RNA sequence: CGCUACUACCGAUUGGAUGGUUUAGUGAGGCCCUCGGAUCGGCCCGCCGGGGUCGGCCCACGGCCCUGGCGGAGCGCUGAG
RNA sequence: CCUAUCAACUUUCGAUGGUAGUCGCCGUGCCUACCAUGGUGACCACGGGUGACGGGGAAUCAGGGUUCGAUUCCGGAGAGGGAGCCUGAGAAACGGCUACCACAUCCAAGGAAGGCAGCAGGCGCGCAAAUUACCCACUCCCGACCCGGGGAGGUAGUGACG
RNA sequence: GAAACUGCGAAUGGCUCAUUAAAUCAGUUAUGGUUCCUUUGGUCGCUCGCUCCUCUCCUACUUGGAUAACUGUGGUAAUUC
């Protein structure tokens, strides 16, 4: 048996890149169901307490929580395991301060700082963009935010910044090559770079040849690209560990420099 | 309960395979609606899922529609003369997709000759009598010159369509399953499927 | 066996033990809704028109 | 179930019993009538097995098996 | 050829036991389906209490109508059962 | 995984396929009519056996290999055995139900209520395995919820597996 | 604010590996063959006037009537009766 879904996640079996323990807890927080999959999201917690460090009991996160002193995507919530995902901005209110989650090329999410300008908006590439019923058409972006009446002359794969004052497109950038990318997931994990070119091929799987900023040359599948702006124009700023590829033994001579020179 | 898996019976070797799990409530496989020709009845029904699935028992009325002039109407289903699945459906007057029933002549005929203000043919004595002829008179008094430039070749309509006028019911053919959506919907016979159906009907009597 | 009488009216219900065959067995092969005389009781149950509405077997 | 032993002997007591009856499955209790102001063990005792198939088993079989140059008598109790 | 001991074999007793398959018969229980009406009201025909109207502009009590109460008639006819 | 001292097998109670329908959350011989005579095997089928749950993993080996996997995690399966069902988006549910069967219990004899392969504990079994303890503070789960409940889980006790 | 009704959990959790030999299961694929509470995002006046019964269908300043908990009487050798 098996007569219905977990509504438990063990840790010890939850995705690495959350950066969690090994066996010193026996649960871990398991996300919210919610816009993103489970897999590559970012409970609420993990966030505020473990790095962020403002709770040293579970008791305290729900307290904190009720405080609502937190919006997420410009809206106010109290969820305790909030599946945050790619580019979502968290906002306290109560510090002024905003942060967006965003891969380091190490794996591990990034506190990444941004101005309350950056965090007017978001930038959500198209997952499928339907002629819904009655002939009235809608863009759906991966976050599952569906936004009437848009633009008319997007396409596949283009990129669209969703305000989170007043919701609904604020322009759009349109999807060309050499648009700047960040390839999730896999084994080019919160690598930045361009295109270069994207390979067809009829029938399921179609791999996109990215190039970095380094150099270094690779392909992954077009779900694993995200576009995340145009070419050659940040809308937001590299996060910790370069966001762009560095070798195990630079790494480390990273690690051992600035540690005991500062303080 | 009833059942409806691919984990029994036999294999393509010739072996046969042994049970994966105990039954389980997806499974369910309900019994027959066995609907029928009687007054109406039609009873919702919870499914798995949620969702609502009609269940028929005993059907008499159809919404039959007449392909060649786009329209439909709600008519009486009085027998099944034909079915092709099983020949004791027919003698049962159980009602299942792809019967072939025998509806009313009669509304379709009436909306034909008002709608072209002119009359096909003459159907019968009793027909003609109290009105058909009113309609071939006109209400138009004045404005009879743009019934005859707007209908061209009408007085007249297919020569099947005709044939099944006189006979006082149309065959039809149930398009719907009746026993899951509740409905005996279905399309009129025509052209070559009407021929063939009737070959059928003449070749199994007798 | 004891008959709970009820008098609606006033919202009262009271029992009263009745052993006396003949002033009971009146009420036998009645079902619930049937009206009955309650005169067979006494006078203080005479033109008493009684409705059966249920009541308890032995073994409960 | 419950089967009952007789032609029981006074040298023949619950331990004696308790590994003649093993290759017939294992049993839960052995009780045997002793009354110690005549003899020791009276000659019947009764045996009971945990399951069903166990039981018959043991009755089949000791019912013609000697032991203790005596042929003992096993049947359903 | 002989003492002693073990093992497989064959064995009368159509020995005994247990489990799984087997024809046929019987078949609990629920589910589906054709019925049934134990039961209760509602909407209509009496008296009233209010209102109203066509006894009555005294159109008011009341009849009558509506609705509440209560009984009875066809229990008529819808729904639940 | 082992087996030929298992070589032909699968449908008369469909075996494989065509066609059409019933039915099901939905595909489908799922089921049924009619119509075909298929489908599978020496490249081991079919049949029989199995302390036969599967994986990630574990132990030893120069390398090659050999052996292990119920057992802290993931999937599946069952909750005395069978069969049926209700609720609900999701259950054929034993800390739900109903019948029967095997087991056990109360009885005033008419009846009635039950399932530790949950946590402790006991009996039986054996060569073999611990407290009838304390707590929701941690870690998380559930709810109308910060607030409550948790033998989930934490905590001690037992503990020369190691 | 005990209670009770309502809504939700109770399918999850925990346990054990008996059962099953391409079955389970693993990895790789699919649903264009289908169902999905909840959460998250959209979707919230209208019969487009029955050629306005919805200006008369005039209950919108809002309709109808019953169970718990409760109160009282109770039954049962024994029931979360």
């Amino acid at each position: 048996m098996a007569r219905g879904p977990k509504k438990h996640l063990k840790r010890v079996a939850a995705p690495k890149h959350w950066m969690l323990d090994k066996l010193t807890s026996v649960f871990a927080p398991r996300p919210s169901t919610g816009p993103h999959k489970l897999r590559e999201c970012l409970p609420l917690i993990i966030f505020l307490r473990n790095k962020l460090k403002y709770a040293l009991t579970g008791d305290e996160v729900k307290k904190i929580c009720m405080q609502r002193f937190i919006k997420i995507d410009g809206k106010v919530r109290a969820d305790i395991t909030y599946p945050a995902g790619f580019m979502d901005v968290i906002s306290i209110d109560k510090t002024g301060e905003n942060f967006r989650l965003i891969y380091d090329t190490k794996g591990r999410f990034a506190v990444h700082r941004i101005t309350p300008e950056e965090a007017k908006y978001k930038l959500c590439k198209v997952r499928k963009i339907f002629v819904g019923t009655k002939g009235i058409p809608h863009l759906v972006t991966h976050d599952a935010r569906t936004i009437r009446y848009p633009d008319p002359l997007i396409k596949m794969n283009d990129t669209i910044q969703i305000d989170l004052e007043t919701g609904k497109i604020t322009d759009f950038i349109k999807f060309d090559t050499g648009n700047l990318c960040m390839v999730t997931g896999g084994a080019n994990l919160g690598r930045i770079g361009v295109i270069t070119n994207r390979e067809r091929h009829p029938g399921s799987f179609d791999v996109v040849h990215v190039k970095d900023a380094n150099g270094n040359s690779f392909a992954t599948r077009l779900s694993n690209i995200f576009v995340i702006g145009k070419g050659n124009k940040p809308w937001i700023s590299l996060p910790r560990g370069k966001g762009i590829r560095l070798t195990i033994a630079e790494e480390r001579d990273k690690r051992l420099a600035a540690k005991q020179s500062s303080g | 309960g009833i059942s409806r898996d691919n984990w029994h019976k036999r294999r393509k070797t010739g072996g046969k395979r042994k049970p994966y799990h105990k039954k389980r409530k997806y499974e369910l496989g309900r019994p027959a609606a066995n609907t029928k020709i009687g007054p109406r009845r039609i009873h919702t029904v919870g499914v798995r899922g949620g969702n609502k699935k009609y269940r028929a028992l005993r059907l008499d009325v159809g919404n039959f529609s007449w392909g060649s002039e786009c329209c439909t109407r709600k008519t009486r289903i009085i027998d099944v003369v034909y079915n092709a699945s099983n020949n004791e459906l027919v003698r049962t007057k159980t009602l299942v997709k792809n019967c072939i029933v025998l509806i009313d002549s009669t509304p379709y005929r009436q909306w034909y000759e008002s709608h072209y203000a002119l009359p096909l043919g003459r159907k019968k004595g009793a027909k003609l009598t109290p009105e058909e002829e009113e309609i071939l008179n006109k209400k138009r008094s004045k404005k009879i010159q743009k019934k005859y430039d707007e209908r061209k070749k009408n007085a007249k309509i297919s020569s099947l369509l005709e044939e099944q006028f006189q006979q006082g019911k149309l065959l039809a053919c149930i398009a719907s399953r009746p026993g899951q959506c509740g409905r005996a919907d279905g399309y009129v016979l025509e052209g070559k499927e009407l021929e063939f159906y009737l070959r059928k009907i003449k070749a199994r009597k007798g | 066996m004891k008959l709970n009488i009820s008098f609606p009216a006033t919202g009262c219900q009271k029992l009263i033990e009745v052993d006396d065959e003949r002033k009971l067995r009146t009420f036998y092969e009645k079902r619930m809704a049937t009206e009955v005389a309650a005169d067979a009781l006494g006078e203080e149950w005479k033109g008493y028109v009684v409705r059966i509405s249920g009541g308890n077997d032995k073994q409960g | 179930a419950t089967i009952r032993v007789t032609n029981l002997s006074e040298d023949t007591r619950e331990t004696d019993l308790q590994e003649l009856f093993r290759p017939f499955g294992s049993i839960s209790r052995i009780y045997l009538a002793k009354d110690k102001t005549t003899g020791q063990s009276k000659g019947f005792a009764f045996i009971s097995f945990h399951r069903r198939e166990d039981a018959a088993r043991a009755i089949a079989g000791v019912s013609g098996f000697g032991y203790d140059h005596l042929i003992l008598n096993v049947e359903w109790a």
